[PDB]
């Protein structure tokens, strides 16, 4: 090889291009020469007088195969000025503009997140051959590649151009958008990419509701839902319009409904008011309920002989209120009245709540309904049963906006500070949630301010209830200023959750706060904290978060406080329920009795009702732990798991069962510990098995209510009352169908496979909404054989209109 | 569709990393 380096030796163009000949010629049989003439070609490489002086980073870049140095390859393609998009493919010159491809990417994206501009622009050489590969992706036609290498760019003139790769819009150019909704998280991206999409699915000849609705539910622009109502409304296509309706009423935050609702206003008109209106939904919901109901007595007569003559009777009164939960079928408890008059004056409390959870969603005759076991009518002398009245009024009317909430609001207003004040602000806070209401907003805080403890932290509650997620700075700040000033536990236990529920869903927004209550000495601040986390973080993967909530569960003293943030952390990975057993494993087994409990209870909320036959497979020798704590946290995690489930979905199904039967029937156990059994028993039969937690929208929306109601159960560890609101927490799977305003169909779905599960106490099926879960949904069979066939497929449940 | 097997493996990747140091701190912890 010698020649090489003796040949640059000499100085002469013609020189130079012999040297290009041959090293190209030979690249890697002779490798020290180049290795060491490095020098020389390195202060060729800047000289204009050199014709070839692009050539000398051709070089650079050709014969550094052994030079691993990836900067170095970089470097000679940014010089190589014109060879280096000719090199589409050989040997290894694809391997190194791959690798300039990548650092490219990379070097997008970390000049794009710099959102302020003045982005160093990288040599052009780099993005033309990114183009050029691009454009050969486009003639594989390789739409999904494409896309990819767009987003991975953060350049939406990519993505929004992919969608000519193949120019059908089957899939992927109008649907692959879930697919980035699954496996991205930049918020700001989001945005953006968001709304490029839905302006190329707009463009398209038929603006699909469906696909419409992503602006709405998830780039909250009710502005825009507005908008494309209204011109549905000219358009007059009513059957889209109260489609798209009722889909964003189900899987949208009233928040921003308000407004939709507004700029609607400012007939079909009226018919679409009435739609994005006071829950004719649930009116109908309701209907199709009480229509079908599977409850058994002799259940509850297996808990009545069973009565231990101790707490457990409110565990039973809040187990017989999930069982018909929204039924008004108070008759197995109508039969009896001694159940409710065999309780101290307190607990009666929570049995008059109870009875107004099983009637649920009347509204419109629930005044009448609540005065017929009215306070005074039932026992003027016990105000607890007073404050329950407003208690049980404010949970019918749960998340129903309407003259309930003002009403409340001057009961409160004209009744005493504390004796009852406590259940009627709490219900009132309620039924206001998320409201943002001033005029609720005010007596709130008095009633925060009237430093009375009784009463002081379900007023507490309500506040952060009406605050939800509205990151009012003010608000937080009162409400932080005030924890810290006070000399109570009960006020500053209630305002830990209320706290934590005032600000939400900002993920890594309100950092913060997050901090500020992380840092502080108390104990009771910290648990505070660590639901604020959970509930900003609510429903993802934020790396940041889970390492700060487990390096704390690790950590701090406070057995509390561990207990707090594991909770939190089967509630931020509720979408990915494969992973929270893997994680709650080592939990599982350690010597704090609260980490086990803790990792029991958030377990059972990760993975909702859905059964991963390892959540039970590991709750089941938990279910047999000596403390009695760990008892009932196993016994109300597997309850929960298992709801709605069959005994050939679940083999274990019965076990459990039985498991519950026995331990509300021997005597040696600890009352405490059987206190959970019979709750597990009723959530895991609750409301007739039709009724059903899920906190993700089958369009994917998080369902506020049901977070709500989790978090305020977690909570019930300290005040049994609080049970009550997992009742928010329940979506029964029906499937409601309806072709007309209230044209009920006569279709009957062909399910299609055995009922065996349908039939819980010949492949078909037939039936309105009835007991349908979403695993026999989405087997469900569409009757084509009818006259009206629905506008949307009956893939998974919900409300699809016919026609 | 490739991409989307990258996009989870790295998921699963990051997970796993933040779950092996939590482990660690957990059973520096416990040895005390």
């Amino acid at each position: 090889a010698a020649g090489i380096i003796s040949l640059l030796d000499e100085d002469e163009p013609q020189l130079k291009e012999f040297a290009l000949h041959k090293l190209n010629a030979v690249v890697n049989d002779f490798w020290a020469e180049i290795s060491e003439s490095v020098d020389k070609i390195e202060v060729l490489y800047e000289d204009e007088g050199f014709r070839s002086r692009q050539f000398a980073a051709l070089v650079a870049s050709k014969v550094f195969y052994h030079l691993g140095a990836f900067e170095e390859s970089l470097n000679y393609a940014l010089g190589a000025g014109d060879l280096f998009n000719v090199n589409d493919n050989s040997e290894y010159v694809e391997t190194i503009i791959a690798k300039c491809i990548d650092h490219y990417t990379k070097q997008c994206v970390e000049n794009a997140d710099l959102p302020e501009g003045e982005k160093k622009p990288i040599d052009q050489r780099l993005e033309g051959i990114v183009n050029k590969m691009f454009q050969r992706c486009l003639d594989d036609h390789k739409y999904k590649q494409a896309i990819g290498i767009a987003l991975e760019t953060r350049r939406l003139d990519v993505f929004e151009k992919t969608i000519l790769e193949s120019n059908d819009v089957p899939g992927m150019l109008a649907y692959s958008l879930k697919l980035c909704m699954s496996l991205m998280q930049n918020k700001q991206f989001r945005n953006k990419v968001l709304r490029v999409l839905v302006k190329i699915y707009m463009n398209l000849e038929k603006p699909d509701f469906i696909n419409v609705c992503q602006c709405l539910i998830f780039l909250d622009d009710p502005q825009a839902v507005s908008d494309i109502l209204e011109k549905l409304v000219k358009e007059d296509n009513l059957l889209m319009a109260y489609q798209i309706c009722f889909d964003l009423y189900e899987s949208a935050s009233q928040q921003f409904l308000s407004s939709v609702i507004q700029n609607l206003r400012t007939d079909q008109t009226l018919k679409m008011i009435k739609i994005l209106s006071g829950e004719m939904a649930i009116e109908l919901h309701l209907q199709f309920l009480i229509r079908n109901n599977n409850t058994d007595l002799m259940i509850l007569k297996n808990t009545k002989d069973a009565v231990r003559n101790s707490v457990c009777h409110t565990a039973t009164v809040i187990a017989n209120s999930f069982m018909h939960c929204g039924t008004t079928s108070d008759q197995f408890l109508r039969d009896n009245l001694e159940w409710l008059a065999r309780a101290t004056n307190w607990a009666k409390f929570t049995a008059t709540a109870s009875l107004g959870v099983i009637h649920k969603g009347h509204e419109k005759e629930a005044l009448q309904l609540m005065a017929t076991y009215l306070p005074k009518d039932t026992s003027p002398g016990s105000a607890y049963q007073e404050g329950g009245g407003l208690y049980a009024l404010g949970l019918i009317h749960a998340n129903h906006g309407g003259d309930i909430i003002d009403y409340l609001l001057n009961q409160l207003k004209n009744a005493s500070n504390d004796i009852v004040r406590h259940g009627g602000s709490l219900g009132l806070g309620l039924a206001a949630m998320g409201t943002a209401r001033q005029d609720v907003y005010d007596l709130l805080k008095t009633n925060l301010y009237q430093d009375d403890a009784v009463t002081g932290e379900a007023a507490g509650l309500a506040l952060g209830l009406v605050m939800l997620g509205s990151k009012n700075a003010q608000a937080i700040e009162d409400m932080v200023g005030y924890a810290q000033e006070t000399q109570h536990e009960k006020i500053l236990r209630g305002l830990a959750v209320g706290i934590a529920l005032v600000m939400y869903g900002r993920m890594e927004e309100a950092d913060a706060l997050i901090e500020s209550l992380c840092r502080d000495k108390d104990p009771i601040l910290r648990r505070s904290g660590m639901y604020t986390v959970a509930m900003a973080y609510c429903g993802s993967g934020n790396n940041k978060a889970i390492r700060r909530l487990l390096h704390v569960a690790v950590s701090d003293v406070n057995d509390d406080v561990r207990r707090a943030a594991v909770e939190s952390l089967g509630f931020i990975l509720f979408r990915t329920p494969e992973q929270c057993p893997s994680v709650v494993s080592l939990l599982s087994e350690s010597y704090n009795p609260h980490v086990r409990y803790g990792a029991a209870m958030a377990l059972g909320i990760c993975c909702a009702g859905t059964g991963n036959k390892e959540a039970i497979n590991l709750l089941e020798p938990m279910t047999n732990d000596p403390v009695n704590y760990v008892r009932q946290g196993a016994l109300i995690a597997s309850a929960l798991i298992m709801i709605q489930q069959t005994e050939i979905t679940c083999p274990k199904v019965n076990q459990f069962r039985q498991l519950y039967s026995k331990v509300i029937n021997d005597k040696h156990d600890d009352v405490m510990a059987k206190f959970g059994a019979i709750l597990a028993q009723g959530i895991l039969d609750a409301g007739g098995h039709n009724v059903t937690i899920s906190l993700q929208s089958r369009t994917g929306h998080t369902h506020m209510p049901s977070v709500v109601g989790v978090l305020v159960f977690t909570q019930f560890w300290f005040w049994f009352p609080l049970s009550h609101f997992l009742s928010l927490a329940y979506t029964p799977t029906c499937v409601i169908g309806l072709n007309k305003d209230l044209k009920m169909p006569k279709v009957q779905y062909k399910s299609n496979c055995k009922p065996s599960t349908f039939a819980y106490p010949t492949a078909k099926a037939k039936k309105n909404p009835a007991r349908v879960m979403p695993a026999q949904l989405k087997v469900l069979t569409m009757p084509e054989t009818c006259r009206y066939q629905p506008f949307k497929p009956l893939s998974i449940g919900g409300i699809i209109i016919l026609k | 569709d490739l991409y989307s097997r990258y996009k989870k493996l790295q998921q699963e990747l990051e997970f796993l990393e933040v779950q092996e140091e939590y482990i660690k701190d957990e059973q520096k912890n416990l040895k005390k």
